[PDB]
């Protein structure tokens, strides 16, 4: 602390709802598959960065 | 003689007119200048009173004086605007 | 002490410099990150904005950190496994500070 | 009296019938009516007296004027005569 | 002088102490007239409608619910309520409050001259058939209305008694702000020819 | 036939440094301050009206 | 093309247009568009005030007439000029450096 | 507490953060067993759609909908009002919009948030079929603009007040003549503001000279 | 005939939509895979909003202001269709005008601003004093070589 008191830990882990929201960043860049279910993806990552 | 003339092109700069979005953005920045050079001159006179005129001039900024400074930046602006509207009125009269 | 300038053939001081000068060069790049946004992230919504309240926010807000009392935002490290954009995430913000 | 309005009126219109120029300036007959315009020559044309022609006719003596030019100044003698009170 | 008055009051909303001070029930009313006032519709609409705190006090004295009223009435453009709300506002307000009873006629003036401003701004004519029967009241009563604050130069509009309208000619060219330039220069060539003059003698 | 076409003085950077030192006279038309260029004004319209 | 160049206001009404050509003022119109079409004159068409007003003459045949024309213009010009630099030397005469 | 971290962030204008909240407790809700919670999924269901009705998908409409049980388990009153609103809106109908919310009416009066954001969702679809309508014309008749958006005409007057005072277009509106003007020109010039801050000082300055020069007094 | 087709479009014209109809009904209506077949028949229709969009341009260009009554009689359309041919051409944003509801004028013009035009002014007076500038030196060559 004091050279360095805020210290900000970047899981790998996430959530759910933290993959929802890179898709979305993504989607905005080219749309993945915009005609069909994309949130099986997302159950399905469980590690991924 | 030769030295001087540098074509007809020296004289007939005198009646041309630059652009006046130009003129403009000149009198604009000047205008923001002096009330911020105001300031610096309204330290100046903060109080002022305190002995030795030496002192006084390394304390509130008396040397490069903002009382000078404002001087300058006002007659160049001043002179400037009045040979630009006197050219254009010229050019008013003079052609048509 | 700081960097003046000196006549080239008259060997003194004529001018002066900004202490800027003569120093590092800041950002070898263009300043700013590339289209790169708070709409491509796409992370990591809340730590970034811990970033924000760190980095930009004391420097646009001085009077706002006068009123809590406290003293101003110390250092960040930025740790963590690699693919996290860590550093981006110093860029993207850079970019909106101004 | 009658004068005093007519002076005035001129600013106030811009045309009135025989019949209410009489009755505003208060003529006594019908012959004083047009009398008074010749007088203060405003023309008739059509029955109706004409304070319009008058505005005219004082824009044409200013323009006689040989006052006119330092008085309301040329654009190009004030420009002059600021640069001048300097350079004194 | 309103303005000091509405920044110190708005602000001691979001922390008020009431340790040997007075109750919350007359600051959060007095705080609301004073912004009223000052504030114009943008700052209207951050400072004391979408004011957190104000809005938690709800209605519960009778008096929070009169002023209440009045600033949404103004802000969502709503014309035929303000005029009997601004009569209860005085009523149960201005009047048991010492402090603005002195300030009770001005609240009234400009009160009305407000909701004309923005409605002045935003139309270039109206007939007075529409606009006194909007605001809720008659043709008969909106003509002495105006005539109080037009010849002041509030407003700076023209009805048309022959034809049946409320025309509007509010400048807002070059010649409005002439005026006030060189407003501002010829209180400044006065005050040079008094202490030039002076220091010149002695 | 021989045609017009446009010419200027604008010197050398080398020949500059004596046009420099031989010029030692005020200039009437040099583009100076209010009053250099109060002269210049009058001068250009005279220049125009004999062209 | 003629007609707006001899004389000095190079903005001209479609009346003017229609006794000249002898033609209806619809079939006037027409004759403005299609000049700016060709380059025979450039400029912006005005319906409602009735006007060309042209800001471009193509250059013609030159014919000792039209010279005469020319050479009188720039006698006034010259004139102008000269009645303004007299007001010039009469204003500042007594300072000019 | 997911849910509630949801409906505070649909309020404070950001839906995609808000989605992701609203997805979460649907599927909480649909994983627990139903005998009140069916109820609170429904609602919730709602709320997902209506995030994306603002902004404006109907793409990932058509992926969160489903006949397997989005529709057939959850079928309801409320898909219904969603799937019109949702319609009409990228039409870029208001008329469409009217008629919806009439026979959905008890969407608006027993959903707070819903309705909120309905009201929301008015104001801003009628004041951008407004400002293509007044682009390509000048002195315009109030009485056609109401052809268009589908108003009465004395409704559209006292909105197009509140949008010059908004100050998006600013214009001025005739009552007695049934015109619109649009005005978009500089209501400052530049000079003239940086005018304002010079003068104001240069009188302060002399009576602080004067302050300093009555040692001569 | 594709010779007149294409020269029409490119260069700049006032034409009017029933006698260009009447001209090329005869000639290319009756080509098939262009316009005789059945859904070319609404590629023919289609050829109408191409050349009232093609006067639409030209009289933006030329035409400062005209009156909206005029404008309506030229193009072959109604009042309504005119209004709204104007709209979408003013959305796509290659011309501009404010046109009138109570049809008094349309104004093909977009509003000039301030500085450009004392730009454009103070531009010309320097055309002059080059133009007579280069004028006196030729009038000394000719007399000499005379
Ligand atoms: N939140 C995001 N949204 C969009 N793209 C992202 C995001 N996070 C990371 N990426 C992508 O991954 C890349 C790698 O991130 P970055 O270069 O910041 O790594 P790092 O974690 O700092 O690693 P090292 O340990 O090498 O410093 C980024 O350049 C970007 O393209
Ligand atoms: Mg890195």
């Amino acid at each position: 602390p004091g050279r360095l008191d805020r210290k900000i830990e970047f899981p790998s882990l996430r959530d759910r709802r933290e993959r929802r929201l890179i898709f979305g960043t993504i989607a905005s860049k080219m749309s993945l598959a915009p005609e069909a279910d994309l949130d099986s993806l997302i159950i399905r990552n469980d590690s991924l960065s | 003689k030769m030295l001087m003339n540098l074509h007809k092109e020296q004289w007939q700069s005198g009646l041309k007119m630059y652009d006046y979005e130009e003129k403009e953005e000149s009198n604009l920045a000047a205008t923001k200048s002096m009330v911020k050079i105001a300031e610096q001159y309204s330290k100046r006179i903060e109080e002022e009173k305190e002995l030795t005129e030496e002192e006084l001039k390394t304390r509130y900024v008396g040397r490069q004086d903002p009382k000078k400074h404002l001087s300058e930046t006002a007659d160049e602006t001043l002179e400037n605007n009045i040979v630009s509207v006197l050219t254009a009125g010229v050019n008013s009269v003079a052609i048509k | 002490s700081m960097s003046v300038a000196l006549h080239r053939h008259s060997n003194a001081l004529v001018d002066i410099l900004p202490p800027d000068s003569d120093s590092s060069i800041s950002v070898m790049g263009e300043n700013e990150k590339p289209d790169v946004t708070y709409a491509d992230v796409g992370g990591l919504d809340m730590q970034k904005q811990e970033i924000r309240e760190a980095v930009e926010l004391p420097l646009v807000q001085a009077d706002l950190y006068e009123q809590i009392g406290i003293d101003p935002p110390r250092g960040v490290l930025l740790y963590g496994p690699p693919g996290t954009g860590k550093t981006m995430l110093v860029k993207a913000v850079a970019n909106s500070t101004k | 009296i009658r004068d005093e309005i007519a002076k005035n009126t001129e600013l106030s219109y811009d045309f009135l019938p025989l019949s209410n120029i009489k009755a505003l300036l208060f003529f006594n007959n019908e012959k004083e009516t047009e009398k008074f315009a010749l007088e203060r020559n405003w023309p008739i044309v059509n029955s109706k007296v004409y304070f319009n022609n008058q505005s005219k006719e004082k824009a044409d003596y200013e323009d006689e004027m040989m006052h006119e030019e330092d008085q309301k100044t040329n654009i190009i003698e004030k420009a002059m005569d600021y640069a001048i009170s300097i350079e004194n | 002088n309103f303005k000091e008055a509405a920044k110190l009051l708005v602000d001691s909303l979001a922390t008020f102490t009431s340790i040997e001070l007075t109750s919350y029930e007359s600051i959060a009313t007095y705080a609301s007239v004073t912004g009223l006032f000052t504030l114009e519709r943008t700052d209207l609409k951050s400072k004391v409608i979408d004011s957190p705190e104000l809005l938690s006090l709800i209605s519960t004295t009778a008096a929070l619910q009169s002023i209440s009223s009045l600033t949404i009435s103004l802000y969502a453009s709503d014309y035929a309520s303000y005029f009997p709300y601004l009569l209860e506002t005085y009523a149960n307000v201005l009047i048991p409050c010492k402090y603005l009873n002195r300030h009770a006629d001005f609240f009234v003036r400009e009160m009305r001259r407000k909701v004309y401003a923005q409605l002045l701004e935003s139309y270039k004519t109206l007939s007075l058939k529409s606009m006194a029967s909007a605001f809720g009241v008659s043709v008969a009563f909106l003509d002495n209305d105006l005539g109080k604050f037009i010849p002041n130069k509030q407003l700076n509009c023209v009805i048309d008694r022959v034809n049946g309208i409320v025309e509007t000619n509010r400048p807002d060219n070059k010649n409005a702000q002439y005026h006030l330039l060189v407003k501002q220069g010829d209180g400044l060539l006065t005050k040079l020819q008094k202490y030039g003059a002076a220091v010149r003698l002695t | 036939t021989f045609l017009h076409l446009p010419c200027t003085i604008e010197a050398e950077e080398a020949e500059e440094i004596g046009v420099e030192h031989l010029l030692r006279d005020v200039r009437d038309q040099a583009a100076g301050g209010l009053s250099i260029r109060l002269t210049n004004q009058l001068k250009s319209l005279k220049g125009l009206q004999s062209k | 093309i003629e007609t707006v160049f001899v004389k000095n206001i190079r903005m001209l009404s479609f009346e003017d247009i229609s006794k000249a050509t002898h033609l209806p003022k619809d079939n006037v119109e027409h004759l403005v568009m299609r000049a700016i079409s060709l380059g025979l004159l450039k400029g912006s068409i005005d319906q409602v005030n009735e006007l060309v007003t042209i800001s471009w003459v193509q250059p013609r045949i030159i014919s000792g007439d039209q010279i005469t024309k020319m050479k009188d213009r720039l006698v006034e010009w010259n004139d102008q000029v000269e009645k303004l630099g007299k007001k010039m030397e009469a204003r500042g005469q007594s300072i000019w450096v | 507490l997911d849910l509630m971290s949801g409906i505070l962030h649909c309020e404070d204008k950001d839906y995609k953060t808000a989605f992701s909240y609203f997805f979460e407790s649907f599927e909480s809700y649909h994983n627990l067993t139903t005998h009140n919670s069916y109820e609170k999924a429904c609602q919730v269901l709602k709320y997902m759609l209506l995030s994306k009705i603002m902004l404006n998908l109907i793409d990932d409409v058509k992926n969160i909908l489903n006949a397997k049980y989005t529709k057939e388990t959850y079928q309801s009153r409320g898909i219904d009002a969603m799937k019109a609103v949702a319609e009409a809106y990228n039409n870029r109908s208001l008329l469409d919009f009217n008629t919806a919310l009439k026979q959905y009416e008890k969407e608006l009066m027993g959903d707070e948030l819903t309705r909120s954001h309905f009201n929301a969702l008015y104001d801003t679809l009628l004041e951008s079929n407004l400002c293509k309508i007044i682009e390509p014309f000048e002195c315009v008749e109030i009485s056609h603009i109401s052809k268009i958006i589908g108003l009465d005409t004395q409704q559209v007057e006292g909105k197009l007040s509140q949008m010059i005072l908004d100050k998006i277009f600013y214009g001025v509106l005739d009552q007695g003549n049934g015109w619109l003007y649009v005005y978009e020109t500089p209501n400052q010039d530049a000079t003239y503001d940086s005018a304002l801050e010079l003068v104001g000082q240069l009188n302060k300055v002399v009576d602080q000279l004067f302050e300093k020069a009555s040692v001569l007094y | 005939s594709q010779e007149s087709l294409v020269k029409l479009f490119t260069t700049n014209e006032l034409m009017r939509w029933p006698i260009v109809q009447k001209t090329y009904e005869p000639v290319l209506n009756e080509d098939d895979l262009a316009f005789g077949g059945e859904a070319n028949k609404h590629h023919w229709e289609d050829l109408q909003k191409r050349v009232i969009e093609h006067n639409l341009r030209v009289i933006s260009e030329y035409y400062s202001r005209i009156t909206l009554l005029r404008l309506n009689e030229l193009l072959d359309l109604t009042e309504s269709q005119t209004e709204t041919y104007i709209s979408d051409l003013v959305n796509q944003g290659i011309i501009y005008a404010k046109v009138n509801r109570p049809a008094k004028i349309v104004n093909f013009e977009k509003p000039k601003n301030s500085s450009q035009l004392l730009n454009e002014w103070s531009h010309n007076v320097d055309e002059l004093l080059e133009h007579i500038e280069t004028i006196g030196h030729l009038i000394t060559k000719e007399e000499i070589m005379h």
